């Protein structure tokens, strides 16, 4: 990935590591620490820091929200990979490694989500006027996006997907719900925390939506080969369009997420 | 006199009406059906009642407490759905009917559980009218802490990762029972007290009271199971007595308040003490 | 009350008949007409007229909208009972009788729905200045209620119902989509065409939404003997709760629809 | 004009982008999936083009017409979805892909089609901006007449109730084509023309133009079949069919004579393309 985005990501990693200090009882915080970092990195989290600085803010104010977003996603990740006994869900061809048993996994996920709200709630700065309102609003966004009409609808509909037999339209919808809403939530939240106004918030949200959707598509093109560059072109266009109107240094970076910048390393390979 | 039986029916009646309105059927239908199957399956609504009584006790009203009151019932509900799963207590029945995963499959029970947990935060955050934003934020943090790894969830995990011990003293069994249940009950009282505009000392008093009934609820639970926990250690001939002490000290904290206002909480305390189901 | 409701169905029937004339070519109009009337009446159309009067307007001002609602309902009724040849829709317990074959029924359903909108667009009286906005508005309401996130959703989800084995929550949901959305539409349109203000429209809209869900909840009562009055009751309460504010025969002439 | 293909392509492209946005996948998913499967499958998008062309012809702009353009294509799409069904044509393919009901079952295909029909009125009704209410209602009226019992559907019924006889005269065959084809093309041009702000005299011209090109299509299709079951060649032979076709084309263009030539150019070329295509 690009230099800017790996560094934001590392910031979030260091913040999460500082907030989740493995202490007694270790059968509790050990699994909580391991699973937070065992989950894949999500741009919905970095997109939060990014959009905040993009609208004037200091990524630092968007930090609690970025951590919470990663945390809501990590709990979801763990639950999705839970070994289930009744075979109520296709055991996703892609099985992952499991350091701890199901009971510990289930439970920790259950403990990870509230933790994201704890960091948020507790990040309120008294010497800040609108803090309680933005933080309140961000908590509504995150809990909606991690909720039944959000991430959960995507996880649920994901189970009906059948190996190269499901349409691109259906998969795009599953990715929009599973990834899109969280990315949208992340851009939206960082805008909010960064002081933005409503029109920007609505465009960064729309951007997040398209980008997240596009990213989920990329992550499934390795499980259902068919990803016509038409879909990608589609989401890519939709995203950049939303981005229009943010001119600047930082704005340059944002658009990079969606569309990679011209690099010699990518031409040197193919040559 | 204080008619505790009538008071509860009315609170429960009011709480059930708000839960049914807050979780409607909508797409995806199966996820919402599952949430509703366990949330509205009937139950005593002790947690939502503790919440509403604490808010009322300090000066506020039901309407302000209702969203949080439903939120603690929602987390309570997902907590049982998750506990009933095969990888946990592996229960087939609950409240007279088949457990959630039996009716819907494990995948949905897990998902619907996660939905109730998220939506509990959405609800309090967005539907609480009658308290400024920073009061609400604070309530969310209080709920987070009480159900986190320093709370309900912590208790549960210290309980499963020690489901084959033998040196369980009164400090190991105090933690589990102070967390895997006390925590959410405790948190219910706090959200209410803060939402009603309680002053710090009042919130401090109710939190302590909260602690006692919290443990009391746990202890009383172990007695209803058997008729490694308190029953085992000192045996009912002091286990039923321990509950008696707790209730007392619980009711002793309530002395901070006018006896007329505290009657409901004194009542909910006794009911937590002398309940059969 | 029985006569007032009865004259309403009659007024709508006499209007449909005046509007759908069997004529050349009979192969088209013969089945258009037969199917417009072989289809049971729906209270959604009744509720539209009663709501227009309720708010002060003349019954004729809502007559085209009510015929449209009947036609959309009629078209859906026809399409839902089509003999499919691949087992993709379980056949109705009381398999209805078909006079014309599947192809004529399919096409005719496609011809009747637009007939509704033709009636509405055609009912604009150029001498009435408020007509275009209200008709337009009502065309949006009906096309939405009969669309993919309204009735078609209920119709679609209904095929998931397994007799004596689907929860009441799920069944009520199907009725809300399949019948509620349309009754909500009929009352909303009726109020709109009568000149009602936003608050009364919303109230009547919500009443109809509840009332139609109850009503459809009753049709199904045969398939699943579990007519739990608690759900039946919960609905009436939410409903009558919406009539409160309108006080008078209002919260009354309407309740007759819940008897 | 120069580059009629280029003009058809840019127009199909705007339409495709607008169709995609109008009908998103959403709950319930099989219903919307099925709608999209046939709506976004490609196609020349002739009806949407006729609609936009007519609007622009009389001075309007594409954006005002776009919802209606999409609407007529929605209708067209659902008529084909219902047409491929086992009770109808019973086709298994369409563009080298399974027909709609082969993919989602007959039930969904019926409903998904009823949803496109419904949504067409909804979209025009709610999304049309830059035209007064009486004008939107009036085009909702036109759309309705062009697809009902005196249009699209009349054409389909009469055709299915005639594939079992032979005494099919010129008059009967023209009813079927005027209705199963021309009707919706007249819908398209009238919708555009009205939204564009056209006078009744202009709407009527465009009305004849459409009626001529729609009949022109079926006639040239018949000619071509014979070249490389009543048809025009069986009823009046290929020679007279070609003469009918030149006359249809000549009459369509006559209708466009008073508009600005540059704005008319697309429609005229469309007419010639219909008259002289090799396939
Ligand atoms: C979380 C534990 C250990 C027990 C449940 O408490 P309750 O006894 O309050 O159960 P319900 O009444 O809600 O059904
Ligand atoms: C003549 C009728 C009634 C339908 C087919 O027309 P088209 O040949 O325009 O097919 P498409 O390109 O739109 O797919």
């Amino acid at each position: 990935m690009q230099p800017y985005w790996a560094a934001i990501e590392a910031d979030i990693e260091r913040y999460l590591k500082k907030s989740i200090t493995i202490r007694p009882p270790e059968t509790v915080f050990g699994p909580m620490h391991h699973l937070t970092f065992a989950a894949p990195a999500t741009a919905a989290s970095t997109l939060c820091l990014a959009a905040c600085e993009l609208v004037g803010g200091d990524r630092s104010q968007a930090m609690a929200a970025a951590a919470a977003i990663h945390l809501v996603h990590a709990a979801a990740y763990v639950h999705e990979h839970l070994p289930l006994t009744d075979g109520s869900r296709p055991v996703s061809k892609p099985a992952i490694q499991h350091k701890y048993g199901p009971n510990v996994e289930l439970l920790t996920g259950d403990g990870i989500v509230p933790f994201g709200f704890e960091l948020l709630a507790g990040s309120v700065d008294p010497a800040r006027t609108d803090d309680p309102d933005r933080i309140l609003r961000v908590i509504i966004e995150i809990s909606r996006a991690g909720g039944p009409e959000g991430m959960i609808s995507g996880l649920h509909r994901e189970e009906e997907i059948v190996d190269g037999n499901t349409s691109l339209d259906f998969i795009e919808y599953v990715c929009k719900k599973k990834y899109g809403e969280m990315h949208a939530c992340g851009a939206a939240c960082g805008a909010i925390l960064g002081g933005a106004a409503e029109e920007e918030i609505q465009k960064l949200r729309n951007f997040g939506l398209y980008q997240g959707t596009l990213r989920g598509m990329m992550e499934m093109k390795n499980s259902h080969q068919l990803i016509d560059e038409n879909i990608i072109g589609k989401l890519k266009e939709l995203a950049l369009e939303e981005l229009g109107g943010f001119h600047g240094k930082n704005a340059e970076l944002m658009s990079s997420l969606v569309a990679e910048p011209s690099l010699y390393a990518a031409h040197h390979h193919h040559h | 006199m204080f008619d505790f039986d009538g008071y509860m029916l009315r609170k429960a009646k009011s709480v059930n009406k708000a839960l049914e309105a807050a979780v409607q059927m909508k797409e995806p239908l199966k996820i919402h059906e599952s949430m509703r199957y366990s949330l509205l399956a009937g139950g005593k609504r002790v947690r939502p009642m503790l919440c509403i009584a604490a808010c009322e006790l300090v000066g506020g009203d039901e309407s302000t407490a209702m969203p949080a009151a439903c939120a603690v019932e929602m987390i309570h509900t997902m907590s049982l759905m998750h506990d009933d799963l095969p990888c946990m207590d592996n229960d087939d029945l609950r409240r007279g009917k088949p457990t959630n995963h039996m009716a819907f499959g494990e995948s949905v029970a897990v998902l619907a559980g996660d939905a109730l947990l998220s939506f509990a935060f959405e609800h309090v955050a967005a539907a609480t009218k009658g308290a400024p934003p920073e009061r609400i934020v604070r309530v969310l943090g209080e709920l987070a802490v009480s159900i986190g790894s320093e709370g309900l969830v912590a208790g549960q995990v210290v309980d499963v990762c020690s489901e084959g011990m033998a040196e369980v003293g009164l400090d190991h069994l105090e933690f589990i029972h102070h967390h895997k249940t006390a925590a959410l009950l405790q948190g219910s009282v706090v959200l209410g007290a803060i939402l009603g505009g309680g002053k710090e000392e009042e919130v401090a008093k109710l939190r302590k009271f909260a602690n006692c009934i919290g443990l009391l609820f746990q202890v009383v639970d172990d007695i209803l199971d058997v008729t490694t926990t308190y029953p085992k250690l000192i045996g009912v001939e002091k286990s039923k007595e321990f509950a008696d002490r707790l209730n007392r000290e619980a009711q002793e904290q309530l002395l901070h308040f006018h006896p007329h206002r505290a009657a409901p909480l004194i009542a909910l305390a006794n009911y937590i003490a002398y309940r059969d189901n």
